[PDB]
């Protein structure tokens, strides 16, 4: 699709220029067994009521039934139980390494997990890791990893975590300075979405005010669809008009439901590799990509040939 | 326009027991380097010798190119000989005409690659390979030459 | 950039507006009562930075040096070429992270590429808890460079490996490299420097010329300049008083050959790095070979009225015997 | 302790009609040239002459290390050509121990220096500089030498 080829140009254009911003979702820490959400609001709701909840959980008991359990149990209960869920290693999966093939100048990521710092780590570009109001000030490289939603780095106390209704309604006087260094990272860059849902509402309220704000100079951030149903043009053309821009990995490849690393693989790899003038096509886009490498050397008199090698990577 | 002038060249291996292809269009470096010497021998000793003819004798060639042959290398991917036919072209000074090719054969090669090029940086290919000539104990062998010319 | 540190371990003064520090303590040197005017604290101070100073090669300022014997002695066992002990070494226990580092590089030396790299990601994961710098930002270059190591390797012997050995030898496991491409797959070596903590880059800046491909380009070109300077005075029969042309060469190869062996960086076994020596042992024979036959009027022998007679030594021996090939050996044994 | 071995050297200079020391002292190079030629300019001679053995001849010479003076260099900020010593020393190989002085003097001397280092890269000082051994019609010049070991 033409559309297709536009998101991709875009993105490798944002990539070479040092402006790509990868943002991380759940989809990626599902992708290494790290149990997920819904396991752990299971549990909570099973120790809660005796039983677990029959039906999926409404994006307001999501925020509910811990705010339930820590009014009713205490910090002792949750911290302990968080510390059995959340006291595991694993290893890293291959979509980690790719994500930071890219070479992303920050990463953003709304998992609470520590496998992407190992990913940052074992691969060799550092980041100055952000989690706390305290790091903000001490960050040393200008590169940066936000963990917005807290990490168990100084303990697996519930302090640590945004995990109870009051920090997504005190999110703002909580971790301010988080949400400002969010807010020019997706200002001032191109930001890309990855195995990230559509229903976490403190996010879009945030990306709906971001585009509220800046009107028509708002480079629209990307999005990485990867459900196995392909897109339905209605919920397209909505999302569209909401100000974003939608990359559907169904379009791309067909497989089966559960073979999610393989989309993921598939999208990102289209993503890196497309190095891209292939997207050349016609007879007459090969003068058009001549021109617009070499005419700027117009001003200059002369250049050493071999020196050629330089302008056409 | 001004100054330079350069040439070409052409190489054309062979293995033998059949007519197997391995070949390159070019030869840019191609240092040829023919070698005859003597240090000592002989026990110096029965008074007439009635002989002497010794001269070692061994050539050296070098080839550039990335055409190693496109499909039985990958046949053989998943000692016979190299025999090379080199062959190129010469020309009258006078008329500057193309009169004249040359072919140059050598009946028995041995391949001996420094197999240490592990270089430093992503270099342009050029897996410079460089050539031995071999000769059993029979006869004849190394240099014969075909020439053109008639005009 | 304050001072310049000749190659002999001499110093000058180079950028100096204030109070000479290394005047200091080198006059400290000397001045055993002095010694003795500090606490037990800042005597060990002064013991740490002697040991380290002598383990160094400097010796003194230039304004008083006289004749310096500087010491010479190379320790990587894979100099010597002991690969057997090394056999032993490898079996032997890991203790700390320093050992893993060298065994890793001794796994890189005896050709068994394979778990060198696998014991290279171990170490870069392990590092950091004990908060070490330099041992993670030299791992990441070796592994680079073994990555290079590896595909060239591979790439050889599809191409010509076929018809030297007659049979396609496969050395690594297809899931091997299909790793190694995809984890440096966009590794531009020039950003290592440049991606550390500042911590790092305010410490180590000396490391710093290892990531990029300069630090063969450096020495290269004053080796070009010294090799233009000793041909231009072996065709005038100049005498050199002091230090040669030609000295100042073998000084070069040597610390360069402690630095890169010591440390146990795998750079030693590149193409690149056999270049330099080449054209360093190569000059030294040729300097030689013309020392011995000229013609003097009377003061040509009152000047240096000895010569080294370049005594070719152990070490010499080996250098040759690593670092050409026959090819080469024939052209310096015509002339 | 190995291998290196070192020595030293000093230069000295001079200017004539005063005992003024204006110029450097430790040459690094210290690189120093004899030479002698001839040619075809006497190519053709009345011949029953004798000779002139004219073999032109020459001393070339140049040291680096520089800071001149303050004083006299002061004097000379508000062409008897200069004088050059050169002293060294030799000791005994036999006994390695210092036994001799060496006395080089030459009289006449025209320094003449590529007055454009114009190095890209900034160097430590040492404008490395070069003496040419001057010569007049009267008698002797080139050098005089000494020799200690009165032991």
């Amino acid at each position: 699709d033409n559309n297709v080829v536009e998101c991709i140009k875009e993105i490798t254009e944002s990539s070479r220029n040092g402006k790509l911003v990868f943002f991380v979702g759940a989809g990626v820490s599902t992708l290494s067994d790290y149990p997920q959400w819904w396991r752990l609001v299971d549990k909570y709701h099973e120790e809660l009521y005796g039983s677990p909840k029959k039906g999926n959980y409404s994006s307001d008991e999501y925020l509910r039934i811990p705010q339930i359990f820590y009014n009713v149990k205490g910090e002792m209960a949750f911290d302990g139980i968080l510390k059995d869920f959340f006291q595991v290693d694993k290893p890293t999966n291959p979509i980690h390494d790719k994500i930071l093939a890219m070479n992303p100048a920050h990463v953003i990521t709304t998992n609470y997990d520590n496998l992407i710092d190992t990913a940052c780590w074992k691969r060799g570009k550092y980041f100055s890791v952000i989690s706390a109001e305290e790091d903000v000030a001490n960050a040393t490289s200008s590169r940066y990893l936000l963990k917005v939603a807290g990490d168990f780095r100084k303990g697996f106390k519930g302090e640590n975590v945004v995990l109870k209704e009051d920090d997504y309604l005190n999110y703002d006087q909580n971790y301010p300075l988080i949400s400002n260094l969010m807010k020019t990272i997706i200002a001032t860059h191109t930001i890309v979405f990855i195995g990230y849902g559509l229903g976490d509402y403190n996010i879009n309220m945030l990306l709906n005010w971001v585009r509220k704000l800046q009107k028509d100079s708002f480079h629209k951030p990307f999005f990485i669809r990867t459900d196995p149903s392909p897109i339905e043009n209605e919920t397209l053309i909505y999302y569209e008009n909401k100000g974003l821009r939608i990359i559907d990995a169904a379009s791309l490849i067909d497989s089966n439901e559960y073979d999610y690393l393989e989309r993921y693989s598939a999208v990102m790899d289209l993503l890196i590799e497309s190095q891209e003038n292939k997207f050349i096509t016609k007879d007459d886009e090969v003068i058009d990509y001549i021109y617009g490498k070499i005419s700027p050397l117009f001003a200059l008199q002369y250049i050493r040939k071999i020196d050629l090698k330089h302008v056409f990577e | 326009m001004k100054t330079v002038i350069q040439d070409t060249a052409d190489v054309y291996f062979k293995r033998k027991s059949d007519g197997k292809l391995v070949f390159t269009a070019e030869a840019q470096t191609a240092s040829f380097s023919q070698a005859i010497s003597e240090e000592k021998l002989r026990g110096g000793i029965g008074n007439k010798p009635l002989y002497i003819l010794k001269s070692e004798k061994e050539i050296n060639l070098t080839v550039k190119n990335a055409f190693f042959d496109l499909e039985w290398l990958a046949m053989t991917q998943g000692s016979e000989r190299y025999e090379v036919e080199y062959r190129t072209i010469a020309y009258n000074p006078d008329t500057e005409e193309v009169y004249s090719d040359i072919y140059i054969q050598f009946p028995n090669v041995s391949p001996s690659g420094e197999f240490e090029m592990s270089l430093e940086n992503g270099n342009a290919l050029a897996p410079e390979i460089k050539f031995e000539a071999l000769a059993d104990t029979d006869t004849d062998e190394m240099a014969v030459v075909i020439e053109a010319s008639r005009d | 950039y304050d001072y310049h540190f000749e190659v002999n371990g001499t110093v000058v003064r180079h950028k100096n507006k204030g109070f000479g520090y290394m005047e200091r303590f080198f006059e400290l040197k000397e001045s055993c009562d002095e010694r003795s005017k500090l606490s037990k604290k800042q005597y060990e101070r002064f013991n740490a930075l002697f040991n380290f100073f002598e383990k160094n090669g400097v010796i003194c300022m230039a304004k008083d040096a006289g004749t310096l014997n500087t010491s010479i002695e190379i320790n990587s066992l894979a100099y010597h070429g002991k690969y057997d002990v090394m056999k032993k070494f490898i079996e032997e226990q890991s203790v700390s992270i320093e050992d893993d580092y060298k065994k890793a590089f001794f796994l890189a030396c005896l050709g068994r590429w394979e778990e060198s790299y696998d014991l290279y990601s171990n170490i870069i994961l392990n590092s950091i808890d004990e908060s070490n710098g330099c041992v993670y930002y030299l791992s990441q270059i070796n592994r680079y460079r073994i990555y290079q190591s590896i595909t060239q390797a591979v790439t050889q012997f599809n191409g010509l490996g076929l018809l030297t050995f007659g049979r396609h030898y496969k050395p690594f496991t297809d899931e091997f490299l299909a790793r190694i491409e995809r984890e440096m797959t966009n590794f531009n070596i020039d950003d290592l420097f440049n991606g550390m903590p500042f911590e790092f880059q305010k410490k180590y800046k000396i490391l710093e010329f290892l990531s990029d491909n300069q630090f063969l380009y450096d020495d290269t070109v004053k080796l070009f300049e010294l090799t233009n300077k000793v041909r231009s005075e072996m065709s005038e029969g100049s005498y050199s008083f002091g230090m040669s042309s030609d000295i100042v060469v073998l000084l070069r190869l040597y610390d360069n050959l402690r630095f890169l062996y010591e440390n146990c960086l795998w750079s030693v076994s590149f193409h690149e790095f056999h270049q330099y020596i080449r054209n360093s042992m190569s000059l030294l024979i040729e300097k030689a070979e013309y020392e011995r036959t000229r013609d003097i009027d009377e003061l040509g022998f009152s000047f240096f009225g000895k010569k080294s007679g370049f005594f070719m030594e152990y070490y010499d021996f080996v250098n040759i015997s690593r670092h050409f090939k026959i090819d080469d050996i024939k052209n310096l044994e015509r002339s």
